[PDB]
RNA sequence: UUGACAUUAUUGUCAGGUGGGGAGUAAAGUUACCACAGGGAUAACUGGCUUGUGGCAGUCAAGCGUUCAUAGCGACAUUGCUCGGCUCUUCCUAUCAUACCGAAGCAGAAUUCGGUAA
């Protein structure tokens, strides 16, 4: 069965899955870089997503990388008083982005 | 004038002012031109050829008819091959998984060109991270003996029982332990190897971290750390080495030189075996080294390597 | 893995002539406009082969390979081979030369016949001493006539048309290995006027 | 770490003996480099003699991994071989499969050996013999246990197995 | 091109600009789906008015920057006389 | 199994490490990591569907909040980066052309947008 809600796949995906026998996940649906917001500065950096943290929901979620409302991800600074956690708040399966809100 | 290249520094590269200023003194403008301009080349891509399941000029041809561009470096051996320009992944081709090859830095090698493993020995280890070159050490063992390999770490000895048997050596005793009441759990009579507990941590290209978040409280506690290690590496044995991945005076040469009047059973010999600048005696303001000539050094841009110092020790009685 | 159907027929026709191509460090490839024919010179020719392509499109450039991406026909373009390959000659050389069919197919196949001689011409110019030329030629009125002119200015002219191409299109993969390079070549023979003269009635 | 019981080697020899053949001989009569094998944490590892002799004073939660890792034993009793053994197995092989250099990668990633590849394997295999599988350079890939015969998969459709994978080198991307 | 230029395609002012190409978009492209229909239909629906939606801002985009006189690459006495009538950096900005 | 000491390789003591191997006072928890066989529970009904302007966070902010802006919701804007194809009949307009108009630096020609229009 293929997975048709929007995903973040880490950086070693060639030969990743040992326990996601028959989970496809196409390249199409794969997004990179969240369109975060700062809370306390209302600026908005786009910064590419590290690592997919603790989605709700469903815990197979969190090992596939699915970015439904409500999952907290790990946001890079290389361009950068920073939080390096964000919460994501569309349902990036219905518009284009992934946007997301530090914490 | 000093101050205008120091605002040349921790604005151009967004440094830290406590790192520019204790990395400028008693350096030239010229020797500013060579690390500092240096931190965006970024480890050239250097290869460590296991000996034990293929010789090198057999493993010249393996990868040069996938279209892999190798040419050794300078002088020292032939194992480490400098890649250019490859297509074919750069961890995925099948003589990474048999284990003819691993993945190192050119900075990688020398800490045990420097050590002389022999036949029939035990090798002791206290903090050896991937275990690149403990490779190195069964390797030039030819598999006999005994190799010790630790480190301080439970999420990272991984990689030490993923390259060991990758790479097939056999002769490993990995454990985890604590380093400093390591000669209460053994104490084995032959040589022991050491390498980079470090806060001054050289190369700002590998970890950028070093850039921003580095005070002087790592300098505080840390070379006091890897100064009781070495207090534990002489109370081991017989050849001692230990070594770091920096350039900062207070990680090497200023903690191997305490150990050295610490006790008198410490004979500095010539270390490197090829090439490798002289090392200095005055560090700002501290004691008499005609001693501490031999301790080798190697610079990120008057050679294409990673900043680092290594010294080997003999014990006596 | 490749990037058009172009690349399963040089593959094919170094099998069938010896494997050229293995051998050859230096080429220079005519027309490719995808990189069906650079990225099989690469996986044949060894290691830093150093590879320049000519195409009138501009696009991307490959890694290991050079590609200038202008005019076919120019001085300016022949002054940037000029540029570079004065040092060396070419190994080989290689030509995918394609019109944009679909008017009438008398000049389909005619403004290919004429474009194979200007690809000559940057041939002629820039190859070593008995290598060969690979050219993609349509048949038609005027391919007797190319065949003679490659006849008289090769060793061993061979046409082929290899499996792995349409069977309905009227390709052919004519190669010419073995090149004479003269000292004395003559001026109105390599012309396209003197070229396509047609015979006289019987 | 600790050391075997009577039947717990038994349970191990059988399995080695399922790839090499009576060639386990091999295995334990050296006379230089004996090589004696321990477990710890229920998985057993393959070392020389006096290299485990010296390391009993390593403690248990201190120790991770010793030598050469074959295998684990499951919560149920039985041995199972762990791609790290083939450093040791490869050298001493009883029945061998060599693959495609097209048809590698797909054998890399997880899959089983098709029949797509017909040159010079081992003869007088049996159904359900455990294989070794090679890739020029004979480097080793993996272990198996064969889908058919030698005489049945000769005679094949070449998309049918002729041996089940079960651990190959591509492991060591983990 | 040369001496002069009236022949350039208008420019609309970027609230106008978006009332052509989204309004050409409802009434060129089919618009009535059912949600009963196969999920192909669907998508294939959708799919034909983004890209033709993307068709119509790149067709207008495009017009502009034909239409108008490369500055730099005319003449030395145009390229400089639409220097003086106009702030030539805020016409390549 | 390592060090220290003595015998001055071999042997002793002490001290350091492991030690359900023996003496004394086995197997079990877990599982949405879950892979295969079995038992349950339904899936897939225009409840006028569908079209051109995204989403997230903030800035305003008509009012309503049980009084009411400091229990909170809040439209248009705005600011943040970014299965295909051959042939015919009839119908629809959401019209490409033909007909007539309106706006447009629309000198003329040519054109762009828009209206009526099948």
């Amino acid at each position: 069965r293929m997975i048709t809600k929007h995903t973040f796949v880490g950086e070693g995906f060639t030969r990743r899955p040992v326990k996601m026998e028959r989970i496809i996940r196409p390249s199409a649906l794969r997004q990179k870089k969240a369109n975060v917001t700062h809370p306390e500065l209302g600026v908005t950096v786009f910064l590419p997503i590290l690592a997919v943290k603790k989605n709700p929901q469903s815990p197979m979620y969190t090992q596939l990388g699915v970015l439904t409302k409500g999952t907290i991800i790990e946001v890079n600074v290389s361009e950068l008083v920073w939080g390096k956690y964000a919460q994501v708040t569309n349902e990036p399966d219905r518009d284009g982005c992934v946007n997301a809100v530090l914490l | 004038y000093v101050d205008r290249l120091l605002k040349d520094i921790c604005e151009y590269f967004g440094y830290t002012p406590f790192l520019a200023e204790k990395l400028f003194n008693l350096f030239s403008p010229a020797e500013a031109m060579e690390f500092f301009e240096a931190n965006e080349i970024a480890r050239p891509i250097t290869i460590r050829t296991n000996t034990l399941k293929t010789r090198r000029r057999d493993l010249a041809q393996t990868l040069v008819n996938r279209g892999v561009n190798l040419q050794p470096i300078g002088s020292w051996t032939k194992v480490g091959l400098q890649i250019f320009d490859s297509q074919v992944p750069i961890g995925a081709t099948p003589e990474y998984l048999a284990g003819h090859y691993i993945l190192q830095a050119a900075s990688s090698f020398l800490p045990v060109i420097a050590l002389d493993p022999h036949e029939n020995e035990r090798i002791l280890d206290m903090a050896a991270a991937p275990g690149g070159k403990t490779t190195y050490i069964s390797a030039m063992m030819k598999n006999t003996g005994c190799v010790f390999a630790n480190d301080a770490n439970k999420s990272r000895t991984k990689s030490l029982i993923a390259n060991i048997h990758r790479l097939g050596c056999t002769n490993t005793i990995v454990c985890n332990y604590d380093a400093r009441e390591f000669p209460k759990v053994i104490g084995g009579f032959d040589r022991i190897l050491l390498d980079a507990p470090c806060s001054g941590t050289g190369v700002i290209g590998k970890d950028q971290s070093v850039k921003v978040s580095r005070t002087e409280k790592d300098f505080i506690q840390i070379p006091h750390l890897q100064k009781q290690l070495l207090l534990s590496a002489i109370d081991s044995v017989g050849v001692i080495v230990y070594s770091t991945c920096s350039v900062a005076v207070e990680e090497d040469e200023a903690v191997i030189d305490y150990a050295l009047r610490k006790r008198p059973n410490v004979k500095l010999v010539d270390t490197g075996l090829a090439i490798g600048k002289e090392a200095f005696t005055s560090y700002r303001g501290k004691k008499f080294h005609p001693s501490v000539k031999l301790a080798r050094r190697y610079y990120p841009h008057t050679y294409n390597v990673d900043g680092f110092f290594v010294a080997k020790f003999q014990k006596i009685g | 893995g490749y990037r058009a159907r172009s690349s399963f027929k040089i593959i094919q026709i170094n099998e069938k002539y010896g494997h050229f191509l293995e051998k050859s460090k230096v080429v220079i490839d005519l027309c490719a406009a995808p990189g069906s024919w650079c990225q099989v010179a690469s996986k044949l020719c060894p290691v830093n082969s150093l590879i320049i392509g000519v195409d009138i499109v501009p696009m991307k450039p490959m890694p290991n390979v050079i590609t200038f991406q202008s005019d076919i026909t120019t001085e300016d373009c022949r002054s940037k081979l000029r540029g570079y390959m004065k040092t060396w000659k070419a190994d080989t050389v290689l030509h995918d030369g394609a019109p944009n069919v679909g008017l009438g197919w008398v000049q389909d196949a005619f403004t290919q016949s004429q474009l194979t001689l200007q690809a000559l011409k940057l041939a002629v110019e820039n190859l070593v001493v008995n290598g060969t030329f690979v050219t993609k030629i349509f048949r038609s009125k005027d391919y007797n006539k190319l065949i003679w002119v490659f006849q008289q200015l090769f060793e061993k002219v061979e046409a082929t048309k290899p499996p792995a191409s349409r069977n309905v299109s009227a390709e052919i993969f004519v190669v010419c290995k073995g090149f004479k390079a003269p000292k004395r070549l003559d001026p109105r023979l390599l012309d396209p006027k003197e070229v396509f003269e047609e015979l006289p009635d019987g | 770490m600790r050391q075997l019981t009577e039947e717990e080697t038994k349970v191990v020899f059988e399995k080695l003996a399922g790839y090499i053949g009576r060639n386990i001989s091999f295995l334990v009569d050296n006379k230089e480099l004996p090589h004696v094998f321990r477990l710890q944490k229920d998985r057993v590892y393959y070392v020389p003699d006096h290299v485990a002799k010296l390391a009993t004073s390593v403690a248990r939660p201190n120790l991770m991994s010793l030598g050469i890792c074959l295998g684990k034993f499951t919560k149920t009793g039985k041995f199972r071989l762990h791609i790290t053994s083939l450093t040791v197995l490869a050298k001493h092989a009883k029945y061998k499969i060599w693959i495609k250099p097209n048809g590698e990668m797909p054998f890399l990633y997880g899959n089983h050996v098709l029949k797509a590849h017909v040159g010079k394997m081992s003869d007088d295999i049996p159904e359900h013999a455990g294989v070794i599988v090679f890739a020029m350079n004979d480097v080793p890939l993996g272990f198996g246990v064969s889908a058919k015969s030698t005489s049945e998969s000769r005679n094949m459709q070449p998309t049918g197995i002729v041996a089940f994978r079960q651990a190959d080198i591509g492991e060591y991307l983990r | 091109m040369q001496l002069s230029w009236k022949d350039i395609p208008t420019v609309a002012p970027a609230n106008d600009l978006l009332d052509i190409v989204l309004n050409r978009t409802q009434r060129k492209t089919p618009t009535v789906i059912r949600p009963g229909f196969k999920i192909t239909r669907i998508r294939a629906f959708y799919m034909r008015k983004v890209k033709y939606t993307g068709e119509g801002f790149v067709e207008k985009f495009e017009d502009i920057l034909k239409g108008f006189p490369n500055i730099n690459d005319v003449h030395p006495f145009h390229r400089d006389l639409m220097d003086t009538l106009y702030e030539k950096n805020h016409y390549k900005i």
